[PDB]
């Protein structure tokens, strides 16, 4: 089912899940009807790790 | 255009549908013509699609009117896919990946509780269905006059189609059990799609009006009890309440009823006084209306006008004008139909030959309305708004210069007894790919050196088609934008992949520094002397 999501989530709603660091919960949670509502409330305790996942994968390179 | 050159694209979408539906069991299409009644080519196969263009918004608004079964044909069936009922390519994502496609949509309809003019029985059953479910649920019963919706399944049940992932699929939605997903909040089908549309317009850019119809040519009977008595319009007024209280989304209400003098089928019921009635009816419902969601956010109430001169006297809109009226929609069309005309004509046009032949409906022209309404009923061009049809008109046994008619002959057409669409003519009898407005596969492309309007032709028995083109609609846009209207509009916006929807844009003058170009396609045809009646009387 998931591409159904990634379809028009990423078709216009969000570029990619690293623009998800502009949210906060309440935010994120009025945009959506039933048929992402009813299988996204998960999303926020891995998608702000989505949105802490690049961090050093540009600066651990110190060496 | 002096001399010079446009080429082809290799392919025109091309999807599932019409390379198998040509061989289907009533599509008795000849590329020649026919009086084949019926044929049901999909809008996806020859198909242009749209282009990107920048909105600024201070034009004339372009604007559809929408209908709910692509695959029209009366008395309905359940199911899909099968001819009986068909999407004719129709899925919703050609506007969901074109958001900004239009600058309004147009909703139809709801029913009213006893109106047999919208239906008796079928409708009456959804309201059987009301007036049973309600009161088990502790909810009140309603009376005549209350709106109704139409088919719960249809309208809140399906996914398929309506843009919707396929797990959004609710069959409960029945005659008895329908009534608690009455309200936005629980918003599926094209209810669900519409919504979803309207948000992501506004996250991507801009926003979208929504307005929504009720009546119409065969569904305008108890409007005659409605509006004449207030025990009907309180009972009415009060739904429109609940209504907007349900579903807050929609910007709109226009009641379309066909007409203020008689106008419609033998179903519709009128009295002279009615009229006057009407114009009691939308001023008490605008201070209901405005009592209830105030003005910061108010509800708009438009008109449909005839475009016949005697009849928009009857639409008695300079009484209107001072009770309370935002636009005027000048629906200047239905001039010509294959059947009740005794002579071939044209379903409008820019300019009449000179004279209405006949005084018939035929040989009028959308330059008579509004030298009358601007001036001697005073309106706004920015209230009126210009409608027009996105499909041709279709006789048989023509000839140009006397334009007598086979009497009886259904001629050809899409669906079922109704009218052909563009791109079936385009895929046929008509050139779009190289260099010359001309016709293909043996019919012709005509120009009457009197109204200067286009029509195809064929000269076998005698095969006619008048029908709307990328030239035409390229000048009505101009002129439109220089007649200093409020909007131009569509009907049905699920009839055009492209072919005029683009030249409209081209045509009001929206512009970026391309998926197909009409340059040297935009040339007339043959300059035939079309007469008007009393040119061939003469």
């Amino acid at each position: 089912y998931s591409q159904s999501l990634a379809d028009t989530l990423l078709g216009l709603g969000y570029r990619s899940i690293f623009d998800i660091a502009k949210v906060s919960r309440q935010r994120f949670i009025k945009r959506h009807d039933e048929s992402l509502l009813g299988n996204g409330a998960v999303i926020f305790d891995k998608a702000v790790s989505m949105a802490n996942q690049v961090l050093q994968k540009y600066r651990k390179n110190r060496l | 255009v002096k001399p010079t050159e446009n080429i082809p694209s290799p392919i025109l979408v091309e999807d599932k549908y019409t390379e198998e539906t040509y061989s289907r069991p009533d599509v008795n299409f000849k590329e020649d013509g026919s009086q084949g009644n019926l044929s049901y080519t999909a809008t996806r196969v020859c198909a242009p699609m749209y282009n990107h263009y920048v909105g600024d918004k201070t034009k004339p608004k372009l604007s559809a009117y929408i209908t709910d079964w692509c695959q029209y044909d009366a008395r309905l069936d359940g199911g899909g896919s099968k001819e009986e009922e068909r999407g004719r390519g129709f899925d919703l994502a050609t506007l969901m990946q074109n958001p900004a496609t239009y600058d309004r949509l147009i909703f139809s309809f709801l029913g009213i509780c006893g109106d047999i003019g919208n239906k008796s029985k079928k409708v009456q059953e959804v309201w059987d269905g009301w007036n049973a479910q309600a009161p088990s649920l502790g909810l009140p019963q309603i009376g005549k006059g209350h709106i109704v919706p139409l088919d719960p399944y249809g309208d809140l049940g399906t996914a398929r189609n309506v843009g919707l992932p396929p797990e959004s699929a609710d069959t409960s939605i029945e005659s008895g059990t329908f009534l608690p997903y009455y309200q936005q909040n629980r918003a599926a089908g094209l209810l669900g799609g519409l919504r979803e549309l309207q948000k992501k317009a506004h996250a991507m850019g801009h926003k979208l009006d929504l307005a929504f119809s009720i009546g119409g040519w065969s569904l305008s009977s108890y409007f005659s009890a409605l509006a004449e008595n207030p025990d009907e319009r309180r009972v009415f007024v009060a739904s429109v309440v609940d209504f907007f209280v349900r579903f807050p989304m929609f910007s709109c209400v226009d009641i379309d009823w066909e007409y203020p003098g008689g106008g419609g089928d033998e179903g519709n019921i009128s009295s002279d006084k009615d009229g006057e009635n009407y114009v009691l009816l939308i001023k008490e419902l605008r201070s209901a209306l405005d009592s209830r969601f105030g003005y910061s956010n108010r509800k708009e109430i438009s008109i449909a006008c005839s475009g016949v001169k005697a009849k928009l006297k009857k639409s008695n809109i300079d009484q209107l004008v001072a009770n309370g009226l935002d636009n005027i929609y000048l629906m200047s069309y239905d001039f010509f139909g294959t059947i009740w005309a005794d002579y071939i004509g044209h379903h409008t046009n820019l300019y009449s030959p000179k004279d209405p032949g006949e005084q018939e409906l035929f040989d009028l022209s959308a330059e008579a309305a509004i030298d009358y309404l601007h001036n001697e009923l005073g309106i706004p061009m920015e209230k009126i708004h210009l409608g027009y049809a996105n499909y041709g008109r279709s006789a048989v046994g023509g000839d140009l210069t006397t334009r007598q008619y086979t009497k009886n002959g259904p001629a050809l057409g899409t669906m079922e007894n109704g009218a052909p669409e563009f791109f079936d003519i385009v895929k046929n009898y008509m050139d779009a790919e190289h260099s010359l407005s001309m016709g293909k596969n043996g019919f012709v492309l005509m120009t009457d050196t009197n109204a200067d309007a286009d029509f195809l032709f064929s000269e076998a028995k005698g095969h006619f088609i008048s029908l709307d083109t990328p030239r035409t609609v390229k000048q009505k846009g101009e002129y439109a934008a220089k007649n200093k209207l409020g909007g131009v509009f569509s009907w049905s916006g699920d009839q055009d992949c492209g072919l005029l929807a683009n030249a409209a844009r081209e045509g009001l003058g929206y512009v970026a520094d391309e998926t197909i170009d009409m340059g040297p396609l935009y040339n007339p045809g043959k300059e035939i002397y079309l007469k008007s009646i009393s040119e061939i009387k003469s």
